[PDB]
């Protein structure tokens, strides 16, 4: 910090007052369009659809 | 075909003597599943 700390960041940006969609890994680098990108690297349910 | 012999769609003159409730056809089809 002070600047380094992503809460001020967050703060400054306002994204504060919509915080609900905070995604896990939210920072400078790779935001959540990567984050999320990057996830997929890491469709088997089974789940019985009614096919009408 | 004998026994029946021992017995005893009208087309144009150039085609004879030649060869000739919105339900889909197949409803509820299979549950192919995430698998």
């Amino acid at each position: 910090g002070t600047g380094k700390k992503e809460k001020s960041r967050r703060i400054r940006e306002g994204d504060t007052k919509d915080g609900n969609l905070r995604v896990k890994g939210e920072n400078f680098y790779r935001d959540s369009k990567r984050v999320k990108f990057l996830n997929m690297y890491t469709f088997q349910d089974s789940t019985i659809p009614d096919a009408r | 075909a004998h026994e029946q012999s021992k017995v005893k769609d009208a087309l144009p003159t150039y085609l004879l003597d030649r060869e000739q409730k919105f339900s889909v056809p197949l409803p509820k089809v299979r549950g192919i599943s995430e698998e």
